[PDB]
Parts: C-alpha cells; structure tokens; sequence
RNA sequence: AGAACCUUACCUGGUCUUGACAUCCACGGAAGUUUUCAGAGAUGAGAAUGUGCCUUCGGGAACCGUGAGACAGGUGCUGCAUGGCUGUCGUCAGCUCGUGUUGUGAAAUGUUGGGUUAAGUCCCGCAACGAGCGCAACCCUUAUCCUUUGUUGCCAGCGGUCCGGCCGGGAACUCAAAGGAGACUGCCAGUGAUAAACUGGAGGAAGGUGGGGAUGACGUCAAGUCAUCAUGGCCCUUACGACCAGGGCUACACACGUGCUACAAUGGCGCAUACAAAGAGAAGCGACCUCGCGAGAGCAAGCGGACCUCAUAAAGUGCGUCGUAGUCCGGAUUGGAGUCUGCAACUCGACUCCAUGAAGUCGGAAUCGCUAGUAAUCGUGGAUCAGAAUGCCACGGUGAAUACGU
C-alpha cells in the first residue's frame, strides 16, 4: 500500500529515466480529471500525492473573482475573505473533498497519463540527442511506407520521417530496407515526427562528399556551392587553399571511384564537379561545363549574364529541358542567358540602336553623337544623368559646358518621362491633381487618368454619364466628386 | 501495472479480485421494470435496497 | 565546466585540470577553428623559423614583421621593422586587427 | 610430489604375434563363476557349472574365442623440421608504431636535455604531437576499526557447579565468515624554477608503492623438452611391438654439486612445567582402556570433519647434574633380538631394543646466502605414498649485527 507507491515510483524512475516529480504531477492531474468526471457539475479539482506514503488528498477549488459567472468554479472576493482574510483576486479557495477510490477506472486513467508523460519525455530526450547531429547523414530502417511519407526507425525509440518532396523521384523503399539521409530539421512538436530527413536537398550531396572525400572532412577542400536536380543531375563548386592539391581531382578520385560512389547512393544522379573561382565570369564558365563558352557579357545592375556559345554547343549549354543552364544559374546565383555568338551580336546591335534612338529622341543630339555615347558604354538616361562628371569628360569631344547641358537634358527627359507616366496612371501627377477632389483614392485616380481625366480641371469638365463605366464609381459618388472638383476649380 | 497496484493504497483492495467484468444481459426485448423482488438467505448482510 | 571533480576521484580531478590547463595555454585559443588557416600573422620570424617554414610547405601566404637579424626569405609579404619592444606591439597588433574587421563585412 | 615387485623406457632368459590396446568383417560360442593344475611365472592342457536380454524366433545389441587381413603399436632418431610449455638477461626500464619533419640515403627526431623518482615515474624545456607493449594502479593475503550473523566458536557481567564453558544463560569479546571505512603527498613547514618533487612535523593502526605475493615489454641464447602430450618427415612391423619371472636403476680405486649430524658448557642427560600456527583425514585419521622396556598389537569412541582424531610441540624456564675430556660430546659403522607395511625387506625399507663405539677438538686457496619479524636456530604440518625424507613445498616459536660510502 504505502511502500508500494515508493516501489512503483522507483521502478518507473529507473526504467524510463524520468524525474519522479514529473510522474507525480501527471498522476495528480489524472486523478483530478477522474474526480471531475464523477460530479454532474463542472468543478475545479486539485489532487496532491504525498511523496513518502503515496497517500493523496483531493481538493475542490474556487477562483477568487470580482463578478461570479461560474458558481461551480468561482467565488466572490467578499465570500473568499470570510474564510481567509489574506486572499486576493486571482487566488484559490480550497475545500477538501472525498478522494476518488482507486478503482480500475482511475487506474486506467493513471496508466494512460503515465504512458503520455513517458512519451513526452522520451520525445524531449530524442530531440536533445539528435539536435547535435543536425546537418549529418543518419542511417535508419524503414518501419512504414505511406503515400506522403516514409517512417524510419533510428533505434532507441527515435523515429524519423522522409517526406515525399524529400525523396528521390525513382526511389522505392520497402519495410526493413536501410536508408541514409541528412537530418535537416529537428522540431520539438508535441505530436508527430520530430526528426526530418532529406535525400533530395543539396545538403545530402555535400555530406556524401564529406564522407567519401577525406580532404573535405579535413577542411583542406571546401564545397562553396551545390545545385541539384534530385535523381537526375547536380553541380558542386570546390575550392582549396593548398596549391599542391587539385580539388576537382580529389573529389573525382582514382578513375572517378569517389564521385561514382556518391552517384550510386543517389540512384545514378550525374554529378559535375567544378572549380570555384572568385571571378564571377570565370566561375560561370566553369559552371557551364561540359559546354564551351565563347564570350560572357555581365549586366551587374540586373544581376544577369549573357553567355555566347558556338551554334554546335548551344544544345549542350542549355541541356535537356534547360537543366544545365538552370543548375549553373542556381550554383552561381546569377541569371544566365544562353545564346549563339550571332544572336549576342544581334542583341547588342538592337540594344545599341534602342539606346541611340532613346538618346536622339530625349537629349536632342545627332545620331553620330548618340553613337559615341553608346560606344563609351552609356546605355540609359539614368547613367547620363547621375554618372560622375569626370567619366563624361574623359569622352573625346565633350567639354564641361556640353556635359552640364547633356546632364540637364537627361534629368529633364527623366522628369518628363516620370510626369508622363504619373499622368498616364496615378503615380504623382494624377495622384495629386485628379486626386484633389475629396474621396479620390489612388486606384480611382489611375482609373480616371486611364480615361484621359488627368487633372482636377479635367474632372470638373466631366458629366456623370462620362464616368458611369468606371468600376467602383456610383452615379452619386461620380456626382459628388465632379461637384467637389468644380467647387475647387471654379469657386475657389 | 504500477498504477493498478496503487489501488492497494487508497482503495485498499489487494488486487481487485483477479479479473474485471460485470454480468451484463442480452437483447431482443424492450420493457418497463414493474416489480423487483429480493430474497436473502438468512445470515447474509442486507444491502440498502433490500 | 560541468564535472571532472564530482564524477570521479579527487586524484584524477586535480590532474585532469592540468590536462585542461596545459592544453589551453598552448592550443586552447585555436580550438574553434576547423580546417587549415589562410594567413599567418607572425610577430617574429627569427626564433619562430619553424612557424614560417611550416606554411610554405602548405602554400599558405605568410605575414611577418621581421627585424634586421631575421630572414626575409621565408615570408612572402615581408614587413621590416623593430618588433622587440613592448610599445611597438601596441601600434602593430591594433592596426592589423582592424584590417581583418573591414574584411568581415 | 618419493626405483624392493609394479614403476621401467635397460640386461640375462623364458614366450607371443592382426597382436598388450582401438575401429571394421566372417562363423562359433552368452557373459559369468568355481576347481585340478604344466611351469619360476607367462601362456597352455583342461574339468565343472551357468547359458542373461530382444523375439525381426531364418538374428542385432552386451561379450569371449577363431580366421583374413586393411592396420595398430614405438619412452625408436631428428628440439637447428615444429606446436605447446618453460628457463634466463630481469620485475632490469626499457622495446616500438602512426603522421609530420631533417638527411640523397641507411636512419635520425619523438625516447634528447635540466630536475626528480623504485620506475621514457611524472614536471618543465624541445620540430615534434599523440598512440600502443611495459611501470604504476585495479586483484589476493596480512596491518586497525565499524556493521550483519552466533554454530561444532567465546566467557565479561548473571545463578548451579562431578567446579571441565560442564550446564542454564549472555551477544559486547576472542574467533569466524561477508560487505564497507581507511593512506590519496590528503594537511603543515622549509626547500625547489609560482614546477615536479624532496626533507622533517601533525593527526593516525598503518605515511611517503605500509609489508609480502601474483603479475615477467619487443626480443636474446637458431638455450631445454620428440621421454607428458600434439606433430612433418625417417624407420622397425614374427620387430626397436608385446607378455612374464629374476636381476639393475642403490653397483665403486676416485673427484665435484647440494644438504644433514656434529665437533660441545648461551652444552649434553634426568625430573617438573609454559607457550603455537597451519594443514590432513574414509578399502582413511584413530581416541580410551589393555598386553608391551621399545617399535607396535588387541578391543574399539567419535569423525565422511571449527565439534572427533593425527596431536601429550621444541628450544624456554626452575632444579639436579657432569666438569674442557675424545667424554654423561659425537654418534658413523658393526653383531644380536625383534615391529609393522606388503604376495615379498637377500641383493634393496623404515623403525626399535640391548650391545658397539669412528672421524672429528671450529676447517687452507677459494666461494655463497641475507638489509627485518630478515640471518640464524627450534619444532610442526603437508603433497608424494601399500611402505619409504636430512629433500621440496607451507606454518608458526624465538629473535640479531651492520649498511662510512661508490
């Protein structure tokens, strides 16, 4: 009876490596819940188990409140202070009630709550154990295969999950199969799987190379980037600080043995290993392997690169369904446009002609002078407006007065273009003029300006009938806005 | 289990007999209980309904 | 930090602190660094000739403030100058540490 | 860790060979047990009596004989063809490896040096940084104490006492058997590079690994064993195999190794009396009483064991006594009469009684053991074993000197 509580607490504490305190708190909550179910009224109940005897007292409790909404769980401050003058709002008044007899009903409830706490703490221990192994390749046995996930057994009551997106597209696992994967996330969820394992993400490739290539595990070779199309093709970029070591040769190994071991573990995925370069253009040339690059043009402002290839290499540079260019773009972080040498020249000629047409139209210069600006590398009105005066003065035939005039024209052309778009839509001109009438939101101002009503005067000249087709404008609201516009324009 | 063994402390029963099952009755007929007789062999404790 | 004095006997408790202490003052300040280094900033290349020659076997670029009695042949980016006094180190180390700080952005 | 026969592998000689011993096959015979015997015995010639189980009763199993063989057998040679096992340098502190590094390289470095220690034992320094076999520590016994239990072990306080722990009775004690406490340079002081560590002091049963023991690093002698056994060859197989009786291993001008007993007076003999530990015990240890000068014998308690027995310890002491002698020293050898073991004591057992009485009077050149409960000295037990120690292995009694120092 008494000594039996101690023997049960000791047996459970030793077998489940769990704090005795956490088991008692849970038994108290279990007994309180079992007690609540014997009363027809919703009562609040506290149970306290004596830690030496195993005896337990059951208390009905009331929350001390100002206004009682639930007479079964709440007591007024005036009534609480009649029993104990020390009580405040938010304290509990407690009456000792008859403790529920420990029948097989309470016994079953206690067993369920113990099993739940054992699971909660086994789960906390698994999270704490595997948190240090986040990013590493773990090995599990397939316990269950569902449509949307695979449950892995890692041993020691640890379960992991591979989601459908985290699998390779051609993998078929059976219960009892051994599977390797990277533990990429540990989640302390109260329900579900806590350990998330991937075979599809780039981290799986990096860690397979770390295991297969000692020089990566010894930090002699660094993997700088990895891009992956899971179960089809990957690219890895490798660097070394030791000039005596070829990083590509080390990752390939004798006759490709190392890269073939990684490829075999990934279901026959093709792996390209490229040298990392600190020059972006040289790194993209390396990333485009096995296609030979003829020239690269870098657009730093758009973060894009145009890659010219020989017409025979175009299909190899793009790859099957664009796979080669996409993996190179993901590996470099640059947007990569693959074209022929002839197409690149045609693109540059079209851009130069468009820049010449833009400069001739907006700067009131001749085509010969516009051509000189494009040959000196100016392509936009913004460059001409904002570039340091020294760079414009390095151009043969530009004097300080002509550069100042060119910049003033470029700024005025930019202002004109901005004002034109601001009157075409509702950016600034119609967002102030047409939107002067009280009630005009920015959307309505742009809808008005799309009909050619750009100013508060243009709106004052309209009829209700001219505006009736504008979505969100009722005849009454149209009439109010036209009258507000007329009051400002004609009577202000 | 340890929790079923804890019945010895508060309830007092050693092991709640040995098994657990309440003689429940079968189906096929409705009705309304109109009369209950309880006969007691002499010496046995009469319960509260007897 | 959590133990080695209560997990076991007191004889190994005092002893294993010496295994910690002798390893800390000579290695402990490099502990959280995985992989080969990239630039060794050296205070003297004369009595630390074994230091500068160890990187050239691995191709690491070396930086050393050498004196007149030192050997410039070992280091790649040679910095001449007095380095024996205590005052010269105050100018030296504080300046070069900021050069790594602008690189950490 | 013990040769009278056996052992036993050797010699003289008497015998036997598919056999001293094993597996397999053929036919008969159960097996077994008792007796007469040829002869030294072996083996062989026999003579009675028994003839059990499974029943597939036209045959198996258990077992003996006869026959053919394939073989069995060998302590026969080779330890330098070998395994295993073991001895020794030495319980000395040393022997190496990984990777880096220096040199063309063999290799070196680490393991070197300053200190210190029983100790590459730690500490510091160092182109080295770690790792392993060792050292140490962990294990066993002994050193004090607490706790549990209390017999066949014990008797402090308690009653009866054939006054014997013998009997009630007691549970602290000795003792006993289990588990822990405890000694770790832990504490102090000086010294020492704030190092390691050393030299004193404190407390403590024990103090610098408390004492002892087991434990024996790579390898060295191409050390020892073919004879424990295992085993490649090689070889014999009417034989170097096998069986029996007797002998020899114990023989004897002589030298060496290791011990025992002594050469005496801190000694010998007689009388009285004190104090152990450990171990052994069933075709075995043997009380007690009795015949016996003695070795032992008869009857026979108890005990297949803290109880019973071997088993009444010796010097020690108290006293008497001899009186520096080859003698109440020493007792070899020798004659006679016997005791038990065992079929058997002659070659060739031990022991005992009576008699006998040697050399020897502290040892030359040279050489050995031992640093503490040791040397030395005294007595006991045990394995071996039918019987047969002064040896070997264990036990406890008594109890030293000296260690300037390299």
């Amino acid at each position: 009876m008494n000594k039996e509580i101690l023997a049960v607490v000791e047996a459970v504490s030793n077998e489940k490596a769990l704090p005795r305190e956490k088991i008692f708190e849970a038994l108290e909550s279990a007994l309180a819940t079992a007690t609540k179910k014997k009363y027809e009224q919703e009562i609040d109940v506290r149970v306290q188990i004596d830690r030496k005897s195993g005896d337990f007292d059951t208390f009905r409790r009331w929350l001390v409140v100002d206004e009682v909404t639930q007479p079964t769980k709440e007591i007024t401050l005036e009534a609480a202070r009649y029993e104990d003058e020390s009580l405040n709002l938010g304290d509990y008044v407690e009456d000792q009630i008859e403790s529920v007899t420990f029948d097989r009903i309470t016994t079953q409830t206690a067993k369920q709550v113990i099993v739940q706490k054992v699971r909660e703490a086994e789960r906390a221990m698994v999270v704490d154990q595997f948190r240090e192994h986040e990013g590493e390749i773990i090995t599990g046995v397939v316990k269950k295969v569902n449509r949307d996930n695979i449950s892995l057994d890692l041993g020691n009551n640890a379960e992991a999950v591979i989601l459908r997106e985290d699998m390779l597209p051609r993998e078929n696992f059976r219960p009892g199969d051994r599977v390797r994967g990277v533990l990429y996330s540990v989640r302390p969820e109260a329900r579900g799987a806590q350990l998330f394992v991937t075979r599809s993400k780039p981290e799986m490739l990096i860690e397979l190379f770390r295991i297969e290539v000692p020089e990566i595990g010894e930090e002699v070779i660094e993997i700088k980037a990895a891009a992956r199309d899971p179960g089809s093709r990957a690219k890895i970029a490798v660097k070394t600080n030791d000039k005596r070591i070829d990083p590509v040769g080390a990752c390939v190994g004798m006759r490709g043995a190392r890269v073939q071991a990684v490829s075999t573990e990934l279901g026959g995925e093709r792996i390209d290993i490229v040298l990392w370069d600190d020059n972006p253009a040289q790194f993209v040339i390396n990333a485009m392997a096995p296609a030979d690059v003829a020239s690269i043009v870098v657009d730093e402002d758009k973060h894009t690169m145009d890659i010219a290839v020989e017409a025979g290499n175009l299909a190899q540079a793009i790859g099957r369904n664009g796979q080669n260019v996409r993996l190179a773009s993901q590996l470099s972080g640059w947007e990569l446009n693959v074209m022929t040498v002839d197409d690149l020249q045609a693109k540059h000629q079209a851009e130069a002609h468009a820049a010449i047409d833009t400069f001739t139209k907006y700067l009131d210069i001749d085509e010969d002078f516009a051509t000189v600006l494009v040959e000196e590398g100016f392509s936009t009105l913004e460059e001409l407006a904002y570039v340091p005066m020294k760079e414009l003065l390095e151009i043969e035939g530009l004097d300080e007065p002509t550069v100042e005039a060119l910049r003033e024209r470029a700024k005025n052309a930019l202002a004109t273009i901005a004002q034109a778009q601001e009157e075409s839509l509702g950016d600034n001109k119609p967002a102030d003029d047409l939107l002067n009438l009280e009630g005009v939101d920015r959307d309505l101002a742009f809808k008005l300006a799309a009909r050619g009503v750009c100013t508060l005067e243009d709106l004052a000249e309209q009829g209700i009938d001219d505006l009736a087709d504008i979505e969100g404008l009722t005849d009454e609201k149209a009439g109010a806005l036209i009258m507000a516009a007329r009051n400002i324009c004609w009577f202000g | 289990t340890p929790e079923e063994k804890l019945l010895r402390a508060i309830f007092g029963e050693k092991a709640s007999d040995v098994k657990d099952s309440s003689l429940r009755v079968p189906n096929g007929v409705s009705g309304t209980v109109i009369d209950v007789q309880v006969f007691t062999r002499d010496g046995v404790e009469k319960d509260k309904r007897a | 930090q959590d133990g080695t004095f209560d997990k076991l006997t007191k004889k190994e408790a005092l002893m294993r602190t010496r295994e910690l202490e002798k390893l800390e003052n000579s290695l402990g300040g490099i502990k959280d660094m995985g992989g080969l280094p990239d630039a060794l900033f050296v205070i003297d290349a004369d009595h630390e000739h074994i230091a500068i020659k160890e990187a050239n076997n691995l191709g690491i670029p070396v930086f050393a403030i050498v004196d007149t009695n030192s050997d410039p042949d070992g280091v790649d980016f040679v910095i001449p100058g007095n380095d024996d006094a205590i005052r010269a180190v105050t100018l030296y180390l504080g300046a070069v540490a900021a050069t790594v700080r602008e690189g950490r952005s």
